[PDB]
RNA sequence: AUGCCCCGAAACCCCCGGGCUACACGCGCGCUACAAUGGGCGGGACAAUGGGUGCCGACCCCGAAAGGGGGAGGUAAUCCCCUAAACCCGCCCUCAGUUCGGAUCGCGGGCUGCAACUCGCCCGCGUGAAGCUGGAAUCCCUAGUACCCGCGCGUCAUCAUCGCGC
RNA sequence: UUAAUUGGAUUCAACGCCGGGAACCUCACCGGGGGCGACGGCAGGAUGAAGGCCAGGCUGAAGGUCUUGCCGGACGCGCCGAGAGGAGGUGCAUGGCCGCCGUCAGCUCGUACCGUGAGGCGUCCACUUAAGUGUGGUAACGAGCGAGACCCGCGCCCCCAGUUGCC
């Protein structure tokens, strides 16, 4: 079979069981009351998202 | 890619084709001739060929 | 909890908005807004160009559906487009303006005299544009223009302007543009008068 | 009776307010008692993350922080009532939840 | 995100085993000590921030200990994590490389995991290294601040001498 | 040192830093094995292409190949151009973001005047302030952004509220 030869492993835990849901990467993802985004986008979506920066 | 589709044991006057239908679907597809075995090619099938 | 609740709704959102954005990139999308009624929601894109986005006849509105109901959640959806509140006094259209208009390819600065011109003509305080890339050399730069009042730090100066960025492609590279306009009723903290008898 | 418990929770403070004060006057305008509106704590959800792409230079960080302002309502139930609180049409920032006990 | 130039049956896409954990050596930041302004044993006192449905586990019963078998109540000012440590009273030690210091090693029992040798963490008995206050040099702090003592989130299937808060 | 011990950062402002506490993955690194050319044309193709399996060898393990013969029903990397994809090169080709001079007190404009001109004046002097923050004199008279104002917590009092909180 040519489909077995491509297809990935699916994990359930590791590094490389979450990616980020906009860009893509496995790393540095938040998990803090569930959304999964990295460390860099959540950055500059926050303000849409409804945070904000008192101190 | 030349030709072999033949040997379906056959003269003229009458027919007895050599290899049985499938079980398994339905008739009409035949089985192996392995000589251990009917394999049944695709399906999956290991009765000791009777 | 409810946390969970809260900050769950308010991703698809972003993600529904972030594909929209370069889906409806030409007649320049403005912005939508989803009303969570029972039996199903309904969505509203205050689009710059509603022939473009509902399609030849309704031919395209039938894909939007389908793929925002499928990838997306909002199971049963209702789409309807309309038209922009204020084109000159939101900065995300005239950043892709623009944009547009540069990689068309006229000069980077008859374009932003005739956005400033423009935007102070419909009624704004004040505007500044600021563009910065690869043009006219092979070592980049940056310019400025400006026009009137506008507040740059503390507390007002970040809910009344209003600011967006954009990208520009070309044969060369890319070429970022960033606005900023005022809303004609600034109203700062040192604007005290007094009631006359 | 049964005591219908009525549950608001919403992020903008003021378009809280509001609904709770129309079921106040709804409440008053018909026959029936009511405890005014009990302030719970408020959750505030508090993410600290760093703040540059690379690893160089020194370390800054940021504090994002969302909060969520809660309330809760006691009201007897009286169809008068009991219907006059369905056509309140609440926003669409707030969440609204009865029960009765 | 992206222009130009190379790879293009490969420098693209998957799978099994190894490495990033190697060790004559120079350096940066820390943790534990060199004891009496203390070590051990038995009793007595008082917190706050935060987190939990792929999860938090009260209560009962087996085990010396790690842990194991059941299992209420919790989508939260309700149920749970959660009767903190430095502090005090009583007895042993009496200035010693010691009842200080616990590196390094032998054997036996467990947890997470698809898999613990290379290379995970935890428990019980035993062995007991350098270290007796630090040369020229150099760092941080102006008040509920410096110093001293513990706790909670993050990362996380398990593992905190770290980061950010109390 | 090694088959590989993958890279970036070197005074302040590189060294518990890349949220970097890596058993597989993360992974970019050494040993081995197997898959991938939308689209236009070429040898070929319903006398049957592409394409798939019970059992057995090779193999670390595998219909991955070969032995064995079964099936499926139209296309064709065996040939040419192109095209996906790239944690491959270049931060000295760019955008975005961030550290440092520095939360320092600076940076300019309109009109008028002084110099053939680059330029200057205002922005200088005197005292005062955390501060180009002020008060006086003056070829200058007025303005803009930064500073201050603005936003969030802490400490004291009063009103409205009383459950899941207190007695
Ligand atoms: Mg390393
Ligand atoms: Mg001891
Ligand atoms: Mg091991
Ligand atoms: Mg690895
Ligand atoms: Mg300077
Ligand atoms: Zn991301």
């Amino acid at each position: 079979a040519k489909a077995d030869y491509n297809k990935r492993k699916p994990r359930k835990f590791g590094k490389g069981a979450r990616r980020c849901i906009r860009c893509g990467q496995y790393g540095p993802i938040i998990r803090i009351h569930g959304l999964m985004l990295c460390r860099h986008c959540f950055r500059e979506v926050a303000p849409k998202l409804g945070f904000r920066k008192y101190e | 890619m030349g030709q072999k589709w033949k040997l379906y044991i056959v003269k003229d006057g009458k027919v007895i084709r050599k290899n049985k239908f499938c079980p398994r679907c339905g008739p009409g597809v035949f089985m192996a001739d392995h000589g251990d075995r009917w394999a049944c090619g695709r399906c999956g099938y290991t009765e000791w060929k009777k | 909890a409810i946390e969970r609740y809260f900050i769950r709704e308010a991703v698809k959102e972003m993600l529904i908005d972030e594909f929209l954005e370069k889906e409806l990139r030409r007649a320049g999308y403005g912005g939508l807004d989803i009303k969570k009624t029972p039996l199903g929601t309904k969505v509203i894109i205050f689009a710059a160009n509603p022939g473009y986005v509902i399609g030849r006849g309704g031919r395209r509105i039938r894909e939007l559906t389908r793929i925002l109901e499928r990838q997306f959640g909002l199971e049963n959806p209702q789409i309807d487009v309309q038209e922009i509140k204020n084109p000159y006094l939101n900065a995300k259209v005239q950043a892709v303006r623009i944009a547009q208009a540069l990689e068309r390819g006229i000069h980077f600065r008859r374009a932003a005299y005739a956005a400033m011109r423009a935007i102070m003509s419909n009624g704004a305080r004040g505007v500044e544009i600021r563009i910065s890339g690869k043009l006219t050399g092979e070592r980049a730069k940056s310019v400025r223009f400006y026009q009137g009042y506008l507040a740059k730090v503390g507390n007002p100066a970040e809910t009344l302007v209003s600011k967006g960025y954009a990208q520009a492609l070309l044969k060369l590279g890319v070429i970022g543009v960033k606005v900023a306009i005022m809303p004609p009723d600034a109203r700062l903290p040192d604007e005290i008068e007094i009631i006359e008898k | 009776m049964q005591k219908a418990r009525i549950k608001l929770a919403s992020t903008n403070v003021r378009s809280l307010e509001e609904v709770a004060n129309q079921i106040k006057q709804i409440a008053e305008r018909t026959g029936v008692r009511m405890s005014g509106p009990i302030p719970l704590p408020t959750k505030r959800i508090r993410i600290v993350t760093r703040k540059s792409p690379d690893g160089e230079g020194s370390a800054t960080f940021d504090r994002w922080e969302l909060r969520i302002h809660k309330r809760l309502i006691d009201i007897e139930a009286d169809e008068r009532a009991m219907r006059q609180i369905m056509r309140i049409r609440v926003p669409e920032d707030v969440t609204i939840e009865i029960e009765l006990i």
